[PDB]
């Protein structure tokens, strides 16, 4: 199997779109114009009416682009997601993720972000959206919340790998980062 | 263009006016429903310029102090 | 059956007062307290008058719609049946399905999600 | 389906014909109507309408002046017999 | 909420008839080795009136009882009986204290609550009298944790939600102290 | 009448959100709007096809008289 | 003297002697009402109402709507009584004798200081915990709206 | 792999040839249909031999875990 | 006396009667679910019951829509 | 049998109810023919099992033919006996083959 | 993992605690098999139905007969009507057998 | 080799009530919508949770 580093078991919607490689937009570019092309090619293979080639109505060329647009996005969305899960090459992405997470910890801010959801709803929104891309063909669902069930150990962002000592980051211990499980239950164990 | 049906990708403003004069029940229904999401997305403007959110309600049982039991506790004995 | 019809006219008149016009609540709390200020709260006479005021407050509101039921009947002709079905489905339903989403949007925008106290 | 055969029409035809004033009680396919049974206009119409009530087949105006024998009526019913359409309850349940 | 359960009296006697419910007494007592304790004998209105004053006086003992439950690992009723008596004795202390120190103000408050559906918003005037009298005899201050001091609801000068019907004794006692104490 | 059954089940299934509009917070509100936008497409579909109209096709037909000179 | 039993005995009779579609429709209502009432007492009051608002309020008055557009046309007594009396001998749908003839109780607890209706919990779970069920059900209702038109609308 | 891809390319040609017999037209009708079919079934050919080559790397690794399990029973 | 299929006698002799029996049968599964959910003091079972009522509602509409179209078919001559 | 009798009188002018009730219409002899055969099958099957210390194809073949013939000679009287014997011998082979193959599964 | 056995107020019900210990026992990595969790699963079904407990009550009812014991002297006294939970029955010193108010709280 | 390969794959390891695969990857009940600590019966503490049963991916 061609495993790699597990960046984020439940990548956020805004981060998946951000990490689109230039090839990924090209895929989206093809799918958005491939759908009008496939309708044209179908008329080439066999015309809808008569025995001669007739370009489909301009109205159909508009809806087909919409189908291709929302169709070609998911091929880009799925391609980017496999880099987070570890199913696809993610050397480029690991460098980007570690820099941002280290920047978040260095500024005493959570890697995941502030949330409008109470601790239960964060847990609930993890289970609904995690691995939803495996059904993204059938129907869409995205991880749009700033929850914390990303299936990682944050201490893997503490040790310095090769080519990272130049960033000159200082990282406080985890018990002092805003919006984390370990640094939230300081007064009542029932409430954040 | 005396009374022509406006084209939606050519005259967006005039296309709205056609459905505001001839189909009032459709145009103004959506507009009222449009304010729903519009005001919902305007909340981050309120969180910084009008007032900040309330604290969450204590709906999780008796708040248990995040500590250990106190051995020295005495009084009100038998 | 005729008694059934008019009980609805009373009920729907009362329901309109309950939902939109505050139900048994007084028109003015200043006048309301002045009247209840004259009766000693330790005698049952206070609670007879209190019920009359609150029920009378609901009755006056419910009266206006019972008046309104007759009022509309004496000033509006009958509506063709086919336009009744095309009315609620094409007009009333989209509006009532829009305020059902306009209300939560405003309440949440200003952080005023209601609770039961 | 059309369950009537030629014999079934012929067998039940006589009973209706035995119910009306007929010169001879011997009636078969070869027997006529106006000649053998001595029926005039009004007399013959009642028997023809009577067979419409039992065989449940309507005779048109074209055949009215063109009926001469009782075999023709018996053969006509087969060519023009259908079962009345049954409601949704009778058909499938 | 008001759903039919198997633990307390349900809505109507017909519900009891369909379920063939039997209300069963137990004539025994606690076994001799378990020390005896005098149960709190206050009903709903006195407790709702004194819920915050019981909290201030018994805060260290409420927490220990609930912490004992967590540390009992599901065996709470047997492993926290000794802690259970501490909470009961402290609660009886406040009810007795309110009866010999602030007896007048106490009854004025919970009688207002019985008059107005036990809702805290309908008896502000009978509550301001009780809070001032308690602070001057028992040092107990009502506090609602989680929010700032100046946002607690009972200190709001113009509450949006006022009772429909004014309690007469609350108004008389407020005005009696309006000029006398609050010159 | 047949279309009353879907739309009535839609409205009568919004009851859980009424008594829990607070606790579900924003997450319930976004789910609730989706639960309607799916049903709006049903509303949109019946609007375009004119399925509700009683319609008058059995009658009210006219034609223009045209001379047929020979 | 559970009077619920008598009503079902009546319904168990008119169901056997039902002749035309009037009788069958009245069987549906006469089945719903013992369901609604026995749920209003006993088990769950919320769903005794949810039956009436949906079953009677949506489907049953749609049953009689279509039935007026369908048609209106047209052993003894000892056998029907004999069938009922033998059918009535055994009425224990379960066969756990200990579980049927022994009563139980539950002990109330004061931990749930946040008392809420059963509908609020359902909304708190159906809209957050099991949102997929809600969004699929919306999708099914969308299919019916498009489904019902295509079947009936001739054009 | 050119040995295998040519095989599919011939198979694609035969499908186009067999199609003409279905349509009752001379086999020399629109010769481009043979090139299009050959290119199409080579494309499926390339994606097939990858699928078989990919299988071999998966199957052998699963085999190793199976032989260890067998040795436990054979003990 | 159910093993002799007694319930078939209790069903009416029209297609609309078959539709009624199915809804009664589905209603039996909801009453059992509400029985199970309440006794266990479980709100997950009451969610199931709500779904059964909603889903069985749609099935009723689709059945009558087919029946109405089917009944219209016989009287679909429309000559005048 | 009684339950289907009750259905005939619920509606008889409808062809459909009478049509399908004729399929399930057991005759008077079949009401005795089957319980005798099914009863005799179970008695003969066990009885031969005890001597043979375990069910085999031969024991089931003997039981299935004799149980059929006893059953057939009740509701197949209006047929030659040779026809009934062959059917009884025929149905014996189906059960012998089923038992030789080991019921529906070999199990352990 | 999805919630089961949620009480009417949104929290765990009576039998959820016994349900969680089954899930913890099954999914734990230390167990070679599921033999250890056999008693934990028997307790969860006991919590929901009390079938074993009801059986123990059947024997006690049955056994009390064979010795001639009367339920009046061994059983737990009970009141069957909710309007007759009188103050005399409740043990109040001054209480009297008049019916209590259960018409309207 | 072809026979030995098929002998391994076609083998069916016995599953009974003791050993079978359950695809439950966590423990429920850590957070409830409301009243998280109810009757205090939820003994399992998630601060000191023993390691769960990881699935065995045979291709890795
Ligand atoms: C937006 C306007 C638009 O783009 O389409 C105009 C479109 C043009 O219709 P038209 O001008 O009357 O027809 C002239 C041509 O024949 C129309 O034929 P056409 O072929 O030229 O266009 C049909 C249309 C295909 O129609 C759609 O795709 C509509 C999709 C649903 C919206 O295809 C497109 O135009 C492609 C661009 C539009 C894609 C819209 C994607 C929306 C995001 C999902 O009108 C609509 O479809 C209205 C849809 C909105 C209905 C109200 C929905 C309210 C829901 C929210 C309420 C609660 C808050
Ligand atoms: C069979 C039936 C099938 C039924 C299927 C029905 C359809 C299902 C598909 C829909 C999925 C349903 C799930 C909805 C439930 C989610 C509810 C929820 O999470 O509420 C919490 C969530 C807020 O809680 P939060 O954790 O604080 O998240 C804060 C931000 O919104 C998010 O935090 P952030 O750090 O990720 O980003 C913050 C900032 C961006 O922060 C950045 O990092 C910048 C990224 C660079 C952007 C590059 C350019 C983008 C374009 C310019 O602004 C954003 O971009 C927000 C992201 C949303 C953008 C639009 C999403 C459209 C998706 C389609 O509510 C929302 O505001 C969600 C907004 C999206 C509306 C719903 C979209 C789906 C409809
Ligand atoms: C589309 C707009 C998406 C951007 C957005 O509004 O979501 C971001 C917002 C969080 O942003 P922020 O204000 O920094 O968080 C404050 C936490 N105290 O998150 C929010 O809380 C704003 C909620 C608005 C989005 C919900 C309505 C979307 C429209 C409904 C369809
Ligand atoms: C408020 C109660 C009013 C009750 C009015 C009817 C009382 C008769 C007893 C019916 C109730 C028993 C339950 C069975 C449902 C009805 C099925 C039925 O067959 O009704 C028969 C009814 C009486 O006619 P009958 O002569 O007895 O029968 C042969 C008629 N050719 O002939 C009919 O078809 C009924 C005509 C009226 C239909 C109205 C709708 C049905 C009643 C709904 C309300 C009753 C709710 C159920 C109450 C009993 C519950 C077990
Ligand atoms: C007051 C009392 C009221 C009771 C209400 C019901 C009255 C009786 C109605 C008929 C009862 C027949 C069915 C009996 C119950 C079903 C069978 C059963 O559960 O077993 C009981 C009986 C003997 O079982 P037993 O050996 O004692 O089990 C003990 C194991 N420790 O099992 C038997 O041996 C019964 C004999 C059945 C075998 C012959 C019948 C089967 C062949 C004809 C079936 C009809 C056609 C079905 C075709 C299937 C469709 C594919
Ligand atoms: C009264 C008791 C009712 C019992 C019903 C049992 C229900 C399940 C039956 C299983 C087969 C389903 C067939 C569909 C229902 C059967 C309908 C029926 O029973 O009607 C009888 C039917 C018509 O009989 P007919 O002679 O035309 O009319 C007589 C009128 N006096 O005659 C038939 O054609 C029915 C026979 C259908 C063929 C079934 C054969 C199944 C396989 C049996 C042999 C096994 C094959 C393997 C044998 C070797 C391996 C062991
Ligand atoms: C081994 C299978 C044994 C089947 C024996 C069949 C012997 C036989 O010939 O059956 C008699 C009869 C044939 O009819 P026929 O040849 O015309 O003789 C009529 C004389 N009056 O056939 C019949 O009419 C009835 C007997 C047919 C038996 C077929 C059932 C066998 C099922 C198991 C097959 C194995
Ligand atoms: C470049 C790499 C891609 C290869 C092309 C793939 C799609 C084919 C489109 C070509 C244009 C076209 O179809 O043109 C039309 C031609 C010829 O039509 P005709 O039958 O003579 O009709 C008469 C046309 N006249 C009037 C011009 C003569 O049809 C074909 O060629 C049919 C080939 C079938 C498709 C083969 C692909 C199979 C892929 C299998 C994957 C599972
Ligand atoms: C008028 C015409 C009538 C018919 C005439 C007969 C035409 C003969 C054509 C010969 C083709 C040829 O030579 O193909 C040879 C090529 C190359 O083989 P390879 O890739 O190295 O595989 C190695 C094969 N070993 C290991 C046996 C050597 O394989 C193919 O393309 C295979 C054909 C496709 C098989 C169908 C299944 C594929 C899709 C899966 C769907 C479940
Ligand atoms: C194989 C054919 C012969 C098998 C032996 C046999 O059929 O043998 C006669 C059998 C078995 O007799 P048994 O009771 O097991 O013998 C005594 C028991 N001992 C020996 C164990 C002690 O009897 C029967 O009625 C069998 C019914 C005939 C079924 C034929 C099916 C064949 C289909 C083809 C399968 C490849
Ligand atoms: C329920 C209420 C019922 C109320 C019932 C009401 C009955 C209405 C009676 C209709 C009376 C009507 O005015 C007169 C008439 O029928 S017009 C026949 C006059 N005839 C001629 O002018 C010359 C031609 N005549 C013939 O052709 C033959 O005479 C004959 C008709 C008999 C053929 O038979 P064939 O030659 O043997």
């Amino acid at each position: 199997m061609e495993t790699y580093e597990l960046i984020d078991s439940d990548p956020k919607f805004s981060r998946v779109v951000r990490y689109f490689r230039p090839s990924d937009y090209l895929t989206w570019a093809l799918g958005t114009i491939g759908a009008p092309g496939l309708m044209v090619l179908f008329e080439k293979i066999e015309p809808a009416k008569g025995n001669t080639f007739k370009m489909p109505p301009p109205s159909i060329m508009r809806i087909a682009t919409t189908i291709g647009f929302f169709g070609g996005f998911y091929y880009a969305y799925t391609s980017s997601t496999k880099r987070f899960w570890g199913y696809s090459e993610n050397a480029k992405e690991v460098a980007k993720d570690r820099y941002e997470v280290k920047k978040a910890l260095s500024e005493k801010k959570s890697p995941y972000g502030s949330s409008l959801l109470n601790p239960y709803q964060q847990d609930m929104s993890a289970r609904n959206s995690t691995n939803s891309q495996l059904l993204l063909a059938i129907f869409p669902w995205f991880n749009v919340a700033n929850h914390q069930s990303h299936g990682i150990d944050l201490r893997k962002y503490y040790e310095v790998r090769d080519g990272e000592e130049n960033w000159n980051f200082t990282l406080p211990p985890l018990d002092q980062v805003k919006d984390l499980d370990v640094a939230q239950y300081k007064e009542y164990s029932n409430y954040p | 263009a005396i009374g022509d049906y406006p084209v939606y990708y050519k005259q967006p403003i005039r296309w709205l006016s056609y459905h505001a004069h001839t189909r009032p029940h459709v145009f103004y229904a959506i507009a009222v429903a449009a304010l729903g999401p519009v005001f919902m997305m305007a909340t981050p403007l309120r969180r910084k310029f009008l007032y900040d959110d309330h604290e969450p309600l204590p709906a999780n049982g008796y708040p248990l102090p995040n500590r250990s039991r106190d051995k020295t506790l005495t009084g009100y004995d038998d | 059956f005729f008694l059934s019809e008019y009980c609805s006219m009373v009920l729907m008149s009362t329901l309109t007062a309950i939902f939109f016009f505050g139900g048994y609540l007084p028109f003015s709390n200043t006048i309301h307290h002045l009247i209840l200020n004259l009766f000693d709260q330790h005698s049952i006479y206070y609670f007879i008058i209190e019920g009359i005021l609150l029920s009378g407050y609901l009755a006056i509101k419910a009266n206006f719609f019972m008046f309104s039921f007759v009022w509309i009947r004496a000033a509006a002709p009958r509506l063709r049946y086919d336009l009744l079905i095309l009315f609620c489905w094409y007009v009333l339903l989209p509006i009532v399905f829009a305020i059902v989403v306009f209300a939560p949007g405003i309440l949440y925008c200003f952080d005023a999600l209601p609770v039961i106290i | 389906a059309s369950t009537l055969t030629k014999e079934d029409v012929l067998t039940r035809s006589v009973s209706v014909l035995r119910g009306f004033e007929v010169k001879t009680k011997d009636i078969d396919l070869q027997t006529t109507f106006v000649q053998d049974l001595g029926m005039d206009s009004l007399d013959l119409n009642d028997a023809l309408v009577a067979l419409e009530e039992e065989f449940d087949v309507v005779f048109d105006d074209k055949t009215a002046n063109e009926i001469k024998t009782v075999g023709e009526v018996v053969d006509f019913v087969l060519a023009n017999y259908l079962p009345t359409e049954q409601s949704i309850n009778h058909t499938i349940r | 909420s008001s759903t039919h359960t198997n633990d307390s009296l349900n809505s109507s006697n017909y519900v009891d008839k369909l379920k063939d419910t039997h209300f069963v007494f137990e004539n025994d007592k606690l076994p001799s080795e378990i020390p005896d304790v005098e149960e709190v004998g206050a009903t709903t209105a006195p407790l709702l009136s004194a819920a915050y004053f019981i909290g201030a006086k018994c805060q260290d003992y409420n927490d220990d009882f609930m912490l004992c439950q967590k540390e009992a690992k599901g065996n709470g009723p047997i492993d926290c009986l000794k802690e259970g008596r501490r909470v009961t004795r402290c609660a009886s202390g406040v009810l007795k204290d309110l009866n010999t120190h602030c007896s007048d103000e106490f009854r004025l408050h919970w009688q207002c609550l019985s008059f107005s559906n036990l809702e805290y918003k309908n008896c502000r005037k009978a509550e301001s009298l009780l809070n001032k009298c308690v602070f001057e005899k028992m040092n107990l201050v009502k506090k609602i944790p989680g929010i700032p001091e100046d946002r607690q609801i009972h200190l709001k000068q113009n509450p949006v939600l006022k009772p429909v019907a004014l309690h007469q004794d609350s108004e008389v006692a407020f005005k009696k102290a309006q000029n006398e104490n609050s010159i | 009448a047949l279309l009353f059954l879907p739309f009535d089940l839609e409205v009568s299934s919004m009851l859980p959100y009424i008594v829990s509009i607070y606790s579900v917070g924003i997450y319930g509100l976004i789910i609730f709007i989706l639960f309607l936008l799916i049903l709006i497409v049903g509303f949109i579909y019946e609007f375009n096809t004119k399925s509700l109209s009683i319609t008058t096709i059995l009658h009210k037909k006219n034609k223009a008289l045209v001379k047929n000179l020979y | 003297m559970n009077l619920e039993i008598l009503d079902l005995s009546i319904l168990g009779f008119y169901s056997l002697i039902s002749s035309n579609s009037f009788e069958s429709i009245a069987i549906l209502v006469a089945t719903i009402m013992p369901v609604i009432t026995e749920l209003w007492y006993n088990y769950s009051q919320l769903f005794a109402l949810l039956y009436t608002l949906i079953y009677v309020g949506a489907v049953v008055i749609l049953f009689v709507f279509i039935l007026s557009v369908i048609n209106e046309k047209e052993s003894g007594l000892f056998i029907l009584i004999l069938v009922l009396l033998l059918d009535d001998l055994d009425d224990n749908e379960s066969n756990d004798n200990d579980y049927n003839n022994v009563y139980i109780t539950d002990y109330a607890d004061w931990f749930n200081n946040y008392n809420e209706s059963d509908l609020s919990v359902i909304g708190n779970l159906l809209f957050t915990e099991y949102a997929l069920l809600l969004l699929i059900i919306s999708f099914i209702l969308l299919m019916s709206i498009i489904g019902l038109i295509l079947i009936v609308k001739k054009d | 792999m050119i040995a295998s891809l040519a095989g599919w390319g011939l198979f694609g040609v035969t499908v186009r040839a067999y199609q003409q017999g279905i349509r009752k037209v001379p086999f020399s009708y629109y010769p481009l249909g043979y090139v299009y079919s050959a290119l199409g079934w080579v494309a499926f050919g390339y994606g097939f031999n990858l699928w078989t080559e990919r299988n071999d790397k998966l199957l052998e690794k699963r085999v190793e875990k199976l032989k260890e399990s067998r040795n436990l029973r054979l003990s | 006396m159910d093993l002799i299929l007694l319930m078939l006698v209790a069903v009416g002799l029209n297609i609309i009667d078959i539709y009624i029996m199915i809804e009664i049968l589905i209603m039996g599964c909801t009453v059992n679910t509400i029985y199970s959910a309440s006794l266990d003091n479980d709100m997950i079972g009451l969610i199931y019951s709500l779904i059964q009522i909603i889903i069985a509602g749609v099935e009723s509409a689709i059945g009558l829509s087919i029946l109405v179209n089917y009944n219209r078919i016989r009287n679909s001559e429309e000559i005048e | 049998h009684f339950r289907r009798l009750m259905q005939y009188k619920k509606g008889s002018a409808r062809p459909g109810l009478a049509k399908y009730l004729n399929l399930f219409s057991l005759s008077k002899s079949q009401l005795i023919g089957f319980p005798v055969a099914l009863g005799a099958f179970s008695f003969l099957s066990h009885s031969f099992a005890n001597l043979q210390e375990g069910q085999t194809a031969t024991g089931e073949f003997a039981a299935s033919s004799i149980a059929s013939l006893i059953g057939l000679s009740i509701f197949r009287t209006k047929k030659p006996l040779s026809s009934n014997v062959a059917i009884a011998v025929g149905m014996g082979s189906l059960f012998g083959f089923l038992t030789w193959a080991g019921n529906f599964n070999l199990g352990d | 993992a999805p919630l089961q056995q949620v009480g009417r107020h949104g929290g765990p019900n009576k039998c959820f605690g016994e349900f969680q210990r089954v899930v913890e026992c099954m999914t734990n990595a230390k167990h070679d098999s599921y033999e250890p969790c056999n008693n934990l699963k028997n307790d969860y079904l006991e919590c929901r139905k009390h079938k074993v407990e009801r059986y123990k009550a059947f024997l006690m009812q049955k056994h009390a007969e064979e010795l001639g014991k009367d339920p009046e002297e061994i059983g737990a006294p009970f009141v069957r009507k909710r309007r007759f939970l009188t103050s005399k029955t409740l043990g109040l010193v001054d209480g009297d057998d008049y019916e209590i108010g259960v018409e309207k709280i | 080799s072809t026979a030995d390969l098929y002998g391994l794959i076609s083998f069916t390891p016995k599953r009974d009530i003791h050993h079978y695969v359950i695809r439950v990857d966590e423990v429920p009940g850590k957070h409830f919508p409301t009243n998280t600590t109810g009757n205090f019966g939820n003994t399992v503490d998630f601060e000191n949770l023993e390691p769960r049963r990881k699935p065995i991916n045979p291709y890795l």
